[PDB]
């Protein structure tokens, strides 16, 4: 039941290193940190606008 | 047809009716039913005597009083002088049996008051005189009566049978966890408890060994007023069921 | 299910919230009679008219090993570093439940119960004062035997007993993590008794009560040091973990302050806390 | 040996770990499995079973007696008059705190789902009455009237025939679950009980009766963070 | 001969995580405890009744 | 290196421990196995072969003799006549204590199954009777006369050329398991020999002669809870 | 995405210059308004002629995760080694994120929080100066306990309390390494709240601010050895880690210096630094 | 038992540290997920919004 | 090259859980200790005859 992922590396010169994980107790909390999301949505702070503001076109109008 | 009020019991010799009932409780959701060869330890044929055994035995009634705090009996040490049932226990080092319990108590429209029928698994009281040990004689009369106290003392080796706290310190309010009714007179004029053998070994000694207690407790005390009809009793009649018992010698005590 | 085969559970999550609507009926579900010894199975929406809410949540923690698989201490021995002549140098537990208060009540509140059990025990070490308190001792290992009912009791810190040929031991040095074993079922019944109320003797007589049943043997504590000129004394907290367990007929738990150890003895106390009025804010 | 490393945790011992261990008696044959009537396989079971309610308070000496489970009703008593209140927080009020349901509630300190209080009617079956049972949710204050009352949670109970009526009480809350402990924020609001009419009886009849209320939970409640009870307690070991 | 099992992890948002077990030694007695059975049957205390009674009918007639 | 963690228990030892070790001899040439009569693989198979019991336990002079293994009949002993008595605690009771079964029994805390006794007729072959075999089970006390010994398990022994009876004894307990220590909740009753008629012989021949009894463990027979023996002891090691 | 789930990741990259040309137009990027409340999405392309950039760097470390999930101090407890009689023998904390000032303005960023925690603990002893100084003192364990809210309070250094029944404690000896637990989310609410502009009272009154729902419980802490002649003090520093992380409404990160545990209390400070002219180099 | 050898490293806590750890409250049932508006990632995502500048910075 | 083998459980109520074993030393007498082998033979000791004696038949004749 293990799980094979990919480690944290580098930009490469003009790579995929992997990593194992076992679970080892019955409880999620347990777990290590969800280190590896790099997700984002900057939007509902940066644009939280009814009407969607097009850059190339004046703001008001 | 069919009103579910209405109730017919028949045992062995015996038939018990009642025309105001609130259904049965069978204990633990378990009818009772003989020791399967999985399940078994002693090696020896178990004599089964059926009808003769498993039949209605009455036991001595008791009255019901305003002021008088609750009563209990100890299976199966109630029934140790009950006909055939009470011989086969005096013969046998082992014995096992589930029971139909059943309570009688009637009154009238103008009567007031509510006891609890519970049947206690392992009802291990405790002693009155908390440094000292408890006895048999002041923990079972067989089959007549044992009361519970609204006195807080007792003589010695007595029970500390303070009603609240229902012999066992615990509190009398939650021993409906164990299978019971209630005999509120408004509502009906008897229990019926069908107990399976619960215990932690497939048989076990007759006499030494109380399987479970049976408490009426009065949570509402009886009443009614102006010569209206003083004595009220409460009669337990109760039949053994699914009996059997293993290992014979002489007449038995010590 | 298997109570012994841990990883294998069984997700059972709490009951959903229908929704209800107003009523004008014959149908009556909060109407019924306390008398028949049944709960009645009564949900909001038979009183009231609710929304659907959908409950996630699961009677985890309540389950019976979760309430009794934390790890409770049960009692504490006391035994110095000495001779043969020193009665005080080693110590003995009949083992038993209904030392302590805590988990006496949490086991009682079933009649039978049937489980493994996880020994784990802390020793702890301290000097004595002493002129010699001074002194270089080196690392105490203990010795933890258990004899169980029917073999040779240790007379003294030095005896033949402790070579245990059959006996269980555990051999624990200072320092390192506490000693841990576990138990099987340990009983000649099928499940052990919380309650028995009943007699040692078919004459209706000898001892009454639990006592009778609970037959578990001994722990002998001891230093396998020899003295250092100064003595020091160590206290070992035997703690008792119930797992892969299974529990018969539930009780209600107990009112009344615990008195003996060997007895249900209890004096009686009040059914609830009193209040300043029957109407309370 | 296979390089292992040893991280922060080693070596000590948490109560509540899970372990596994080395059995001190190996190969032992436990005593063959019987069926044994009544498996409890979680508190719950036990909470939703119904016990009855000491909410004949006011007294130790009642409290020390049988009085503490029966309340007092009475025949010609005037209409809005209140028979009892109290607020709602089981394991905590002394009402229902030491019942079944409330002595589970006090091994954990969350608690979550509706209670259902049953009133049985122990009076003469010649006797009547109609009363009004209620539940304020929190947030007012508790219902000083009938009116403030009959504007919460309500049923309106004719005893008759069936004995018992049931008082089932929803979970209304801000919060997916409360404490056990007594808490400003889980507050739990007030149940009451009125006369919505009165207790009336014929010519030899006792003049006062008695109600008695049953409770017990749901099965839309749970319970969390496991804890030890305040109930039980001991200078030194027990002998 | 190794067991994976369910992870205790939570409701989410509008899931599965898993944990590896090997018994170690020869006697269950040694094993982890049974703590994600969450079945129960509360029927044999709250309603131990020979006839079975319905909610929406009356109790007694 | 891989991140390990310590558990509670590292590093103790354990008596009863079952681990792997490192040898201190490596590759070692063992003596190649041979064939070697009568294997035992299990003391059960020792507690399962017949023992003579101690029964003429009444001296220390004849408990240090040959008479302890004897019982002595005699011609013209009256019919209800007892000719021995004892509670059935294998392992614990001095006339079944320290045989083959007996001694197996005493490194065990729990034993079960059924026991049997062999009793074997040595007197006269010219000689002649008839006994009754019994075993009473606990609850009723040991039986005072042949007709309470008649009530329970029994067998009628009459003696001839196959010179021995044996009275097998069932296993009848609430339990499972019975200790192997005396104690009074597993208690087993107890076995009695009675003269059903009387020994009787012809004109010179001897008046009294002898009986004597084989005991051994039946196939349902079984031990646990292992433990050291009361049996042996030292004060200091032996040289 | 889960995460509780650890080894399951997203791997987003910074964003790429694009190469820009001259332009002589009518779109205008960079002319805006403000009060609209929308921040200006322009790259330096709209301003400027570009090259074309490859930008391979990703943001890690700021991650919620990355940057809460580093074990931080929340506060050091302190107790010696003795009898009933002393007072000092045992100690307590009740649990709260707002004692240090580092972890709270980190926490503080963000108004609700929803994660799970690993709690690390270094516990440190010290001889008291003492005649008795000299003493040969064994190695001393320790006992944390935790009691959630409604448990038992341990009066003394030895009582009842310590036994946990049903309390999670840690025992732990000295030498050894730092005791480590994992926590779940603990909350009755479906985040934990750093802030709430509300009251304890329906009546507008009682508790102000976040206090009111941060009830958590707390750490007992005691030695669970005898005393040694001359006392010995132990100091132990309680550490979290909040791991699995999701958090919600981003906050301007605290200006002033805190003042209270208790409550969002503070007293005015400058915006900024001052600088010697509106024209610097 | 299977021979481990303890490498450098074993037994010190390092702040930032990703080991797995036993939980204190096992089986603990958590108040389920709900959505909560605003929701915050990655701390740029707050870099990224428009403050206003104190550049009027003369004295205190 | 791991060896699984079933655990000591116990009569249930009318099972197999399993154990994993890697022998981890080059010489068989460094392992765990053969606990499960419950065979027995009682007849060289209980019945060492030439000519069968049948139970239900006279020992002489
Ligand atoms: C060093 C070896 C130690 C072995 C220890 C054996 C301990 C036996 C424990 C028996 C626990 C019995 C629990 C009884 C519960 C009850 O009925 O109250
Ligand atoms: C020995 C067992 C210890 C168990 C410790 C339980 C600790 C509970 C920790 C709660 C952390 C709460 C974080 C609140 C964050 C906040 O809102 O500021
Ligand atoms: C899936 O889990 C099976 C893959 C192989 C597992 C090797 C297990 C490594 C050693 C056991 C770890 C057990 C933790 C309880
Ligand atoms: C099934 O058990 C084989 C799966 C792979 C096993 C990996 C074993 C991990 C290391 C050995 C543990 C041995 C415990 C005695
Ligand atoms: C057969 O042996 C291969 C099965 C998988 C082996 C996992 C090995 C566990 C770790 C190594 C133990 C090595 C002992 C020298």
């Amino acid at each position: 039941g293990a799980q094979v992922s990919t480690q944290k590396t580098g930009a490469h010169e003009t790579s995929i290193i992997h990593y194992t994980n076992i679970n080892y107790y019955k409880d999620a909390a347990s777990n290590s940190a969800n280190r590896q999301d790099f997700t984002q949505d900057p939007g509902k702070f940066t644009e939280p606008m009814k009407d969607v503001m097009i850059k190339t076109l004046p703001a008001l109008n | 047809g069919y009103s579910d009020r209405v109730r017919s019991i028949t045992l062995g010799n015996s038939t018990i009716t009642t025309q105001e009932c609130a259904n049965v409780v069978v204990g633990y959701g378990e009818w009772p039913e003989y020791l399967s060869d999985n399940e078994a330890t002693a090696e020896d044929q178990p004599t089964q005597p059926d009808v003769a055994t498993c039949r209605f035995y009455t036991l001595d009634s008791v009255q019901w009083e305003n002021g008088s705090p609750g009563w209990w009996w100890k299976f199966p040490d109630a029934l140790r002088d009950m006909g055939l049932f009470g011989q086969n226990m005096y013969y046998h080092y082992l014995g096992r049996a589930g029971y139909t319990i059943h309570v009688q108590c009637n009154a009238s429209k103008f009567h007031q008051g509510c006891i609890l029928v519970v049947c206690v698994p392992e009802a291990e009281m405790g002693s009155a005189q908390t440094s000292g040990v408890v006895n048999y004689e002041h923990i079972s009369k067989g089959e007549i009566a044992s009361r519970f106290t609204t006195t807080t003392t007792a003589e010695d080796h007595g029970v500390q049978a303070a009603v609240w706290n229902a012999g066992m310190g615990v509190g009398v309010g939650n021993l409906t966890i164990f299978p019971h009714q209630w005999i509120n007179l408004r509502t009906n004029n008897s229990a019926t408890i069908v107990m399976p053998y619960v215990n932690s070994v497939p048989m076990d000694n007759m006499y030494r060994h109380h399987n479970f207690t049976l408490m009426i407790i009065p949570f509402v005390p009886l009443d009614f007023s102006a010569g209206a009809s003083t004595y009220v009793p409460i009669t337990v009649t109760v039949a053994p069921m699914c009996a059997e018992y293993n290992g014979l010698r002489l007449a038995g005590h010590q | 299910g298997d109570v012994q085969n841990a990883v294998e559970g069984a997700m059972v999550r709490v009951a959903d919230t229908v929704q209800t609507s107003a009523t004008n009926s014959e149908r009556v579900p909060n109407l019924t009679a306390v008398e028949t010894g049944h709960t009645s199975q009564a949900v909001p929406g038979d009183t009231m008219q609710t929304r659907h809410v959908i409950n996630n949540h699961v009677r985890s923690e309540s389950t019976i090993e979760n309430f009794l698989a934390r790890s409770a201490c049960v009692f504490y021995l006391e035994y110095k570093t000495g001779t043969k002549e020193d009665s005080n140098s080693f110590n003995n537990w009949v083992i038993t439940t209904r030392r302590v208060a805590q988990l006496r009540r949490k086991l009682e509140m079933f009649t039978y119960l049937r489980f493994d059990m996880e020994i784990t025990v802390v020793i702890t070490s301290s000097q004595d004062q002493s002129t010699s308190q001074n002194q270089n001792a080196p690392v105490l290992t203990h010795q933890i035997m258990y004899v169980p009912p029917g073999g040779p009791i240790p007379v003294s810190v030095d005896d033949y007993s402790w070579q245990t040929s059959t006996n269980p031991s555990i051999f624990w040095t200072e320092g390192n993590a506490p000693a841990r074993m576990s138990i099987p079922f340990i009983s000649i019944g099928n499940a052990y008794s919380n309650f028995y109320d009943g007699w040692s003797h078919f004459s209706q007589a000898g001892v009454y009560g639990f006592t009778t049943l609970n037959n578990m043997g001994q722990l002998f504590f001891r230093h396998v040091n020899k003295p250092n000129p100064a003595a020091i004394t160590s206290v070992a907290r035997i703690y008792f973990k119930p797992k892969h367990v299974r529990a018969w007929v539930p009780r209600p738990p107990r009112l009344c302050p615990y008195i003996n150890s060997t007895n249900v003895n209890f004096e009686p106390k009040p059914v609830t806390e009193v209040r300043t009025n029957i109407i309370t804010t | 040996g296979l390089p292992t490393m040893n991280t922060p945790g080693s070596n000590q011992f948490l109560t509540s770990d899970d372990f596994q261990s080395p059995s001190a008696m190996p190969q032992f044959d436990v005593t063959p499995e019987m069926h044994i009537p009544g498996e409890v396989r979680n508190l719950m079971e036990i909470a939703e079973v119904d016990s009855v309610m000491p909410i004949n308070n006011d007294s130790a000496a009642k409290v020390s007696s049988m009085e503490a489970y029966r309340v007092e009703l009475s025949t010609n008593t005037n209409a809005g008059t209140q028979v009892f209140g109290f607020q709602l927080n089981p394991g905590a009020e002394s009402v229902m705190n030491r019942t079944l349901m409330g002595e589970i509630l006090n091994y954990y300190a969350h608690w979550s789902g509706s209670i259902k209080i049953t009133f049985v009617f122990c009076g003469s079956a010649m006797t009547t009455g109609k009363f009004l049972l209620s539940y304020a949710p929190p947030g007012a204050g508790a219902p000083k009237t009938r009116k403030d009352a009959m504007l919460g949670t309500h049923v309106v109970w004719d005893v008759g025939l069936q004995s018992s009526c049931v008082l089932c009480i929803p979970w209304i809350s801000q919060t997916h679950y409360r404490f056990v402990e007594k808490d400003p924020y889980t507050n739990a609001g007030f149940v009451t009980c009125w006369y919505q009419t009165s207790v009336v009886s014929p010519a030899s009849n006792q003049p006062k009766c008695y109600m008695m209320c049953m409770v017990s939970a749901c099965n839309d409640f749970s319970v969390r963070m496991l804890r030890d009870t305040k109930f039980i307690e001991q200078t030194s070991f027990y002998q």
